[PDB]
RNA sequence: CGCGCGCUACACUGACAGAGCCAGCGAGUACUCCCUUGGCCGAGAGGCCCGGGUAAACUCUGUCGUGCUGAGGAAUCCCUAGUAAGCGCAAGUCAUCAGCUUGCG
């Protein structure tokens, strides 16, 4: 530890979402969708400041928990707040 | 008149006139300070009348 | 100076007022001959009354402090349930007063809601600009001194409660650099005799504390009720 | 301002030559009758839509008493059109 | 291992706490009574029963937190015991008044199984614990019976008891083959 | 005589002095500690460069941050940029070349803007 | 269910106002001629200034 | 097989000064459906008469009741 | 009277109370929102004193629970990456602009 909590401390072995869900073994269940949901790359929040819209594609690389909180982020009162819409999702995951 | 607001260049005067209607006569017109300087009533101001 | 004529003169004034319903503050003005010059007694400060100018019945104080919140919190938490926890509403320092309340409509709220103010020495001459102009200049609500002055350097808890007991129901005394100030004394719903006392004190206080050239400087006493006449004791 | 109807506006809907029999108001105001006392109406598993030719969408909802007769039917119809909705 | 502990009084449940031994958080949201408020074997989950026939399931923190997860109102008459599936997480069990008891999956919306054949109020059940009795349930009713019904054949009771007192309390031995009514003066 | 990096980390307008010196573990942030300094979201993004690179190459270094401008999610990304090129301009400096390596490379297969600033300039599409 | 009547009025026009106080309304529509009036000769004075 | 329920029948809709309609919602929240009375008002109304605020509406005693309805019908001879 | 452009209001995206934590452009011996009841010192003109009319945000923690305490038709217009949108702070630059305008984060 430099200066970590104990929770993260425990869970320091490999990368988990919110640090309490794991990646290891996230079966998908069409072939169709293996390419375009991204969840080799792991995450720690979904909170990742990308350019993922400069060209075709590039959706299909960001990850898809980045996906939904950038789509619960839609309506014309909650435009900007991100911090929310993060904290909603972990809400939910819970 | 007598200088209620003052920015940079342009500056709100309150003491000499009494409505509306007679700055919209007197617009565009040639005012001038005392000091020297120049200027021109442009607009009538709404929420003081 | 005797309070014959100070009783006389009140006794009247009082006549002239009444002839709920009443609620007016008598004060009285002092009026100088030189110049005020010194910040220092510029400073304004506190009298302690014989007769409190307070009520105490539901007024709720707002505390201000300046060394940690959390500490003078834990302080009114701790110390005194019978009158100051009834009575102390709010405590807050002057680093989160001014980031709370920048604010009109905050610190006019704020004003609406407590009763009677009292910060420390060390903030009054930081207040004025803090709170606002219509928290400040416009009524006598305004905030009251009290010593919390030797991790606190704060004066020990039992004599900062006998000195908030004290300070609740003094009378604020405000310097003009001008020649002229008022001072309140008391309401016109009460009784003249308590009124000589009250007005007895604060001049001999007055003179012989914060008036500098203490009575060499000093000039004219007009007793004076809100929108009437004013009654003299020259000095 | 009175709904366009065969009543009264069949002398100018015949002389300028556009479909006399279309301007028919008391079509939907015998069908929102018999809709609005059908039992199932009552029951409220009913809920009933308006589609104007000039393509406007018109919810009426199960709880409304709409008014019997042909001209207050008229002067309410034309009072929604005008200001979208009809409060209670 | 944890500190929490709930106790059930009236319209409000108070989870307390163990080790200071203080009402830790008092949960009032109920319409009109508590029947029953037990804490799942996680240790964050509450369920209780109220008089209106609902059961409540609501998420509850180690300091103040009365989230509600879920609701159900399918019983419409009071609702005396629920318990938790000491096996499963996600499975438990309801013994309401009328002449029901029911086993319930949390995301679902509808009793995963419904199980009759008592005749009055019944007001007592139970899980079989033990590694055999995977899928036993054991309620006690009003009627003097107690039953213990298998969940793979949702017919009638595979065992039943008859007593003669109303049977108030049933409790299984964790051996799993022993148990324990509770009815009347013994 | 004494071992010490500063380094420069850069956001929208927050930016981030990090001086690195050989010590005892402790990692602060304007004088607070680091699991302190954060809205109580972002701490993990705070926590992703220690946490790729492991406790074991932070236990030697003491990470004094200064920062200011931008808001909230500006000053995170800050920090964290900071920190890690901090530690890599650390081992670059005063362990091998390999390590160093091994380092930027780890940093690197996660997401490069740990290193390089890439700010939003203005081409749309002309 | 419990049904309700619609409140609406007989001979409807969007040009007029409704309103039961003929005070209010008297008020409004005063307000409102004065406004244009004044509006009216602030832009004759404004065309005669030019 | 007796146990005393003499609390039970307390989500019967009660009856007060103005309004005889006054159900089971919290001490405070009931006093708000009282006509002219402002949250704020009930507090300060429940904190004179020194009921806890934990307490629901029907669990009260009928003399806890009547200095209610005493000390909202005069506001003034209780000190505010 | 009509037409658009902005501005405001319209509740789950709630209210109340605490705790914590963030910007950038801005410095002409220059800047003040009134008008008055009284009174002081003023032969007179006035000055005094007292009354009346460095962020928003965000995050965390609790108290309470939808209650005139309802987000906009046909049509028509615009928009593709620090773009839409939300948010406030500053300035007022010889034309335009305070019912607002332009900057800046």
């Amino acid at each position: 530890y430099d200066v970590l909590p104990k929770e993260v401390l425990a869970e320091v072995g490999s990368v988990k979402l919110f640090n309490r869900w794991s990646y290891d073994d996230i079966e998908i269940r069409d072939i169709s969708l293996t390419d375009y949901i991204q969840i080799r790359a792991p995450v720690y929040i979904p909170h990742s400041a990308g350019r993922y819209a400069v060209k075709r594609f590039r959706k299909a690389n960001c990850p898809i928990i980045e996906r939904l909180t950038n789509s619960l982020m839609m309506h014309g009162r909650n435009n900007g707040k991100k911090l929310m819409a993060v904290r909603i999702v972990a809400h939910a995951f819970e | 008149g007598t200088p209620w607001k003052i920015f940079k260049n342009t500056a709100f005067i309150k003491d000499m006139f009494n409505s509306s209607l007679e700055i919209a006569k007197f617009e565009g017109a040639a005012i001038r300070t005392v000091s020297g300087i120049r200027g021109q009533i442009k607009r009538a101001l709404s929420k003081p009348e | 100076v005797d309070p014959d004529q100070t009783l006389k003169a009140c006794k009247a004034l009082l006549a002239h007022i009444k002839k709920t319903v009443a609620e007016t503050p008598i004060w009285l003005t002092l009026t100088t001959k030189k110049h005020i010059h010194d910040s220092h007694r510029l400073q304004p400060g506190k009298i302690i009354l014989p007769h409190p100018l307070n009520t105490s019945e539901e007024i709720s104080v707002c505390l201000i402090t300046a060394d940690p919140q959390r500490f003078y919190k834990n302080a009114v938490a701790d110390e005194f349930p019978e009158d100051l926890r009834a009575k102390i509403g709010r405590v807050i320092d002057i680093s989160h007063l001014k980031a709370k309340f920048k604010a009109y409509e905050a610190q006019r709220k704020l004003f609406s809601e407590h009763d009677v103010f009292l910060a420390d020495t060390r903030i009054i001459n930081r207040l004025p600009k803090a709170l606002g102009k219509t928290f400040y200049k416009t009524t006598t609500k305004r905030p009251i001194p009290v010593v919390l002055m030797a991790n606190a350097n704060a004066r020990p808890i039992p004599e900062i409660v006998a000195e908030i007991r004290k300070a609740i129901g003094a009378a604020l005394v405000h310097l003009s650099p001008s020649t002229n100030t008022a001072i309140k004394v008391g309401y016109a719903n009460w009784e003249p005799e308590k009124l000589a006392a009250n007005i007895e004190t604060v001049i001999r206080e007055l003179v012989e504390r914060f008036v500098p050239q203490k009575w060499q400087n000093v000039r004219n006493f007009y007793v004076k009720g809100p929108e009437t006449a004013a009654l003299p004791i020259y000095q | 301002y009175t709904l366009l109807n065969s009543d009264e506006h069949i002398g100018i809907m015949r002389k300028m030559n556009r479909d006399i029999s279309d301007a028919r108001p008391d079509i939907t105001h015998q069908c929102l009758l018999t809709l609005l006392d059908s039992p199932i109406n009552k029951a409220g598993k009913l809920q009933i839509y308006i589609q104007t030719a000039k393509g406007v969408l018109i919810e009426v909802s199960p709880t409304v008493r709409i008014p019997r007769t042909f001209k207050r039917f008229a002067g309410l119809m034309v009072q929604l059109l005008h200001r979208l909705s009809i409060k209670g | 291992t944890n500190d929490l502990f709930a106790v059930t009084a009236g319209p409000r449940v108070e989870i307390f706490s163990i080790r200071k031994r203080e009402p830790l958080k008092t949960i009032g949201r109920f319409d009109s009574e508590a029947h029953c408020g037990e804490i799942r074997p996680d240790g964050r989950v509450l369920v209780a029963g109220e008089d209106t026939g609902r059961m409540q399931v609501f998420d509850v923190g180690q300091g103040t937190r009365a989230v509600i997860l879920k609701t159900w109102h399918i019983h419409k008459q009071p609702v005396w015991v629920t318990k938790w599936s000491p096996t499963e997480l996600t499975t438990l069990m309801s013994c309401s008044d009328d002449k029901t008891v029911r086993l319930w999956d949390l995301p679902s919306n509808d009793p995963t199984r419904l199980f009759t054949g008592h005749t009055d109020y019944v007001r007592c059940g139970a899980f079989m614990p033990g590694s055999a009795n995977s899928n036993l349930l054991v309620s006690g009713s009003y009627d003097e019976t107690v039953r213990v019904w298998d969940a793979r054949a949702p017919g009638g009771a595979v065992m039943t008891f008859k007593h003669a007192d109303p049977i108030e309390d049933v409790l299984p031995l964790p051996s799993g083959t022993t148990l324990l009514a509770a009815s009347g003066n013994a | 005589s004494v071992q010490a990096v500063q380094v420069f980390g850069k956001k929208k307008n927050a930016t981030a002095v990090a001086r690195c010196v050989q010590g005892k573990g402790l990692i602060k942030v304007n004088g607070k500690p680091l699991k302190l300094f954060a809205p109580e979201i972002l701490r993990a993004k705070l926590y992703e460069p220690i946490l790729i690179l492991g406790t074991d190459k932070f236990a030697d270094v003491d990470i004094r941050i200064r920062v200011a401008g931008g808001g909230h999610t500006s000053q995170v990304y800050a920090v964290r940029q900071a920190i890690a090129k901090s530690i890599v301009a650390y081992y670059a400096k005063y362990v091998d070349e390999h390590s160093k390596n091994l380092l930027k490379q780890e940093l690197i297969q996660f997401d490069r803007s740990l290193l390089v600033a890439d700010p939003r300039r203005c081409e749309p599409k002309k | 269910i419990k049904t309700y009547i619609p409140k609406f009025e007989d001979d409807f026009d969007p040009d007029k106002h409704y309103d039961p106080n003929r005070e209010r309304a008297e008020l409004a529509k005063l307000k409102a001629e004065h406004k244009r009036e004044r509006k009216g000769a602030l832009r004759e004075l404004r065309k005669d200034a030019q | 097989s007796l146990v005393s329920g003499e609390k039970t029948n307390f989500n019967h809709i009660l009856r007060l000064l103005n309004t005889n309609v006054d159900g089971k919602q919290k001490v405070v929240y009931a006093l708000t459906q009282i006509k002219g009375v402002g949250r704020r008002y009930s507090n300060l109304v429940c904190k004179k008469a020194d009921v806890d605020l934990k307490k629901r509406a029907g669990e009260l005693t009928s003399e806890e009741l009547e200095r209610l309805v005493t000390i909202i019908q005069n506001p003034l001879a209780y000190k505010i």
